[PDB]
């Protein structure tokens, strides 16, 4: 048996709290969440465990210190996060970008390119393709590495013609200028 | 002015660890709590400074004690009346940087659908044990589930095959994930 | 004929080993499953662990309710025991097998009845337990059961694999062979 | 070996979304379906000698009838609506590969496989083409095969002799795809 009490604060870049929720779970079942409009715990579960969800709400509702805590909860978030929240919203790591061929898939094309993109944060990134400097349509969300960096890739299937130059165009805030990687058959 | 999520998740369970606390900014983990030492442990060195902050010492204690209460008093009652929710964990292994032979790299073992949060992770090279660099970082996610990350430093070579072996410590269920060189990049 | 068929509570209890099960299925595929004596509820895929949407916990009670009814049907039928049907075993890889490219072997067992069975992976005659995954009993319209076992591996031309199943419907343990070319 | 098995199935059949819905509870002793409740009939009905007592008795219980008469709405429609996004709305791409058996030699008969794996739902259309003309003849399917993990797999084999100047294309169309997938074969 596993139980949770999940406090979750939602704040913008500025540090101004926009939402706050406090929820209680048992056996991966969300039982009751704080209801500010009601200034008390209210069961979110109306099923097999509903009975319990009520019970837990009351045991918590007769608690007094908790009630003030949660009524001022939205503040706690801003107060608790204050020191680092600016550093996190300012945190960005530059993406590395490497382009090479890869085994094709779901295509009649003989060649498949891969644009690799790693070591970047935050995860918001954009990848497009150029063929001799002109947009083309590619053949996803970044994979977190657990260490506050992300990786992703884009693909492009094609037929080689010696002269043609294919380009991967990455854009990411953790980098100052757009990153371009080229590739030619030859 | 986009929004960001700060997640404060206290969880406790039958067996070890009997309790745990995970904070996270967006998806990624900032701190996990060491209760025997009674303090926040930073995921990365750069978070060290704010691990000391003790504004909420009481709030945390309250939750811990309550969460624990739920497990101890409720649960022996539901024991057998209600089925203990569990998932079978999923492991996948990938390189941190693009594969280039003879160039140092790092295998990441990403465990997902982990529930309950009770595991150990072990690496193997051609089916031979190998000491993994660093600890194993468990972390709660949205949905009341968990995930974990473990890393291994290595220098990839053509013939290599690696495996990551996860042991879900309730009933010691094993879940594996193989890795091999696939579409390596030329060096330039 | 129908566009889709959901089945919410294909469940069973059997006297032998006092085992039982409660599941939800959609289009012959399983969402979650409750096992009686394990007292566990397991969702086949992560997305089915929502609990809003896909709440188990009704299981056990479902198993309880259906078990209640057994003893009487047993005597009402003049103790008509269950017959032992032979299961048919199949083995094949999940995706295309390329030498050295990691993959998963799948043992598939149909027409299992009664639902009391042993299934085991063998590598070169050696039994394999580390990293194997298996389903609970899936359901068949004819009211037999299916079962899936999974074994991740790295294809090499140096070893073979057998999926050996043991059932009362068999004269002796049969094993289904697989090896790459 | 003496064993007894009882089963129950609460089947729901949907067409045109939720428009038409038939709820069918089935009670099984071993393999004998001894009684069932069909929504379209409104009553329990004994199917075999074994079910006569229960059939008559349960029909006498009005609380039960009404309860299981709303099951259409309260069970089938209820769950359908809940699962839709992850069941009916589930769509997963196939992985298409084309390869020959017995390494291809000119003028000698061979089979080339179009392996299509990891896709869902199982309903799929797979065709062979030789120099743009849909080659139907010498074609062998396995039909959709369940992997037991919400994915199907199929292989469609075409009989042919590799003569030069022939290019073979397997053309796969599927709900998950916004445009059919084509894979080609060479030969030499
Ligand atoms: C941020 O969150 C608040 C509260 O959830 C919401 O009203 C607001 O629209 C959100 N802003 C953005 C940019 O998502
Ligand atoms: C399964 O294997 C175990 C150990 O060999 C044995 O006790 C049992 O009889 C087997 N079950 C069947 C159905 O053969
Ligand atoms: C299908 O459902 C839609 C919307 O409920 C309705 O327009 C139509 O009558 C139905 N069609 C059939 C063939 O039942």
């Amino acid at each position: 048996f596993v139980a949770h009490v999940e406090s979750t604060c939602l704040l913008d870049d500025a540090g101004t709290p926009k939402d706050f929720t406090y929820c209680i779970s048992f056996n991966k079942d969300l039982l009751t969440c704080w209801d500010p409009e009601e200034n008390k715990m209210a069961p979110c579960e109306f099923g097999v465990l509903n009975s319990l969800a009520n019970v837990l709400s009351q045991h918590l509702n007769q608690k007094d210190t908790l009630m003030q805590r949660l009524r001022n909860g939205l503040q706690n978030c801003a107060t608790h996060t204050q020191p680092f929240w600016g550093s996190l919203t300012n945190r960005t790591r530059p993406p590395s970008v490497q382009v090479a061929k890869t085994t094709p898939f779901n295509t009649r094309e003989p060649v498949m390119l891969a644009c690799y993109v790693w070591g970047f944060y935050p995860a918001e990134v954009t990848i497009t393709w150029r063929k001799n400097g002109k947009l083309v349509m590619p053949h996803k969300t970044a994979q977190p590495n657990g260490d506050w960096t992300y990786q992703t890739l884009s693909h492009l299937a094609l037929t080689p013609s010696y002269g043609d130059t294919y380009t991967c165009v990455v854009e990411h805030i953790g980098a100052p200028e757009p990153i371009l990687r080229d590739w030619t058959p030859g | 002015l986009q929004n960001h999520t700060f997640l404060h998740t206290v969880y406790c369970q039958d067996g070890s660890p009997s309790v745990g606390l995970s904070e996270a900014y967006d998806e990624d983990q900032l701190f996990f709590f060491d209760f025997s030492q009674n303090t926040r442990v930073p995921r990365l060195p750069e978070f060290a400074d704010w691990a000391q902050e003790q504004g909420d010492a009481p709030a945390i204690l309250f939750d811990k004690e309550f969460c624990e209460w739920m497990i101890q008093q409720i649960g022996p009652k539901l024991d057998g009346k209600i089925p203990v929710s569990r998932g079978f964990p999923i492991a996948e292994v990938f390189t941190l940087k693009p594969l280039e032979f003879g160039k140092p790299n790092t295998l990441v073992c990403f465990v997902s659908n982990l529930f309950p949060p009770m595991l150990t992770v072990n690496w193997q090279h051609h089916s031979v044990p190998v000491e993994g660099f660093g600890p194993t970082f468990v972390s709660a996610v949205d949905g009341l589930s968990f995930q974990a990350f473990s890393y291994l430093n290595f220098t990839p070579e053509p013939s290599d095959i690696f495996s990551c072996i996860v042991t879900h410590e309730i009933d010691r269920y094993t879940a594996i994930a193989y890795w091999v060189p696939r579409n390596a990049l030329p060096s330039d | 004929k129908a566009d889709h068929m959901g089945s919410y509570g294909p469940a069973f209890y059997q006297s032998y080993g006092a085992s039982g099960q409660f599941t939800h299925e959609f289009d012959e595929e399983q969402l979650f499953s409750v096992d009686l004596k394990k007292s566990e509820a397991v969702w086949r895929l992560p997305e089915f662990g929502d609990f809003a949407r896909f709440d188990p916990q009704g299981g056990l009670a479902g198993i309880a309710a259906i078990k209640a009814h057994l003893d009487i049907l047993v005597e009402r039928s003049n103790r008509s025991r269950a017959i032992n049907v032979p299961p048919r075993v199949t083995v094949l890889p999940k995706s295309r097998v390329e030498l050295g490219q990691p993959n998963i072997l799948i043992c598939i067992v149909d027409n299992i009845f009664p639902p009391v069975i042993n299934i085991t992976w063998l590598r070169n005659g050696q039994t394999v337990t580390e990293g194997v995954a298996q389903t609970s009993f899936y359901s068949q319209p004819d009211h037999l059961f299916r079962k899936f076992h999974y074994l991740p591996f790295v294809p090499s031309a140096e070893d073979v694999y057998d999926c050996q199943v043991e059932h009362w419907g068999l004269d002796a343990p049969l094993l289904r062979h697989w090896e790459l070319q | 070996p003496e064993d007894f098995v009882i089963q129950a199935k609460a089947d729901c059949y949907f067409t045109n979304g939720t428009e038409k819905v038939q709820f069918v509870v089935r009670f099984i002793f071993n393999l004998e379906e001894y009684v069932r409740f069909d929504s379209d009939v409104g009553m329990f009905v004994a199917l075999t000698k074994l079910g006569q007592p229960d059939a008559e008795q349960w029909n006498s219980r009005l609380d039960l009838l009404e309860r299981s008469r709303q099951a259409v709405d309260g069970v089938c429609r209820h769950n359908y609506r809940l699962g839709a996004p992850f069941t009916v709305g589930r769509k997963v791409q196939p992985e298409v590969t084309v390869y020959p058996e017995r390494t291809p030699l000119l003028h000698q008969h061979n089979l080339l496989h179009c392996s299509v794996t990891g896709f869902y739902p199982g309903d799929i259309k797979i065709k062979w083409f030789l120099n743009g003309q849909e080659e139907r003849a010498g074609v062998m399917s396995t039909g959709p095969i369940r992997n037991g993990d919400w994915t199907f797999q199929t292989v469609v084999m075409l009989e042919m002799t590799p003569e030069l100047g022939h290019v073979y294309t397997c053309l796969v169309d599927h709900s998950s795809l916004l445009s059919p997938v084509s894979v080609e074969w060479r030969a030499q």
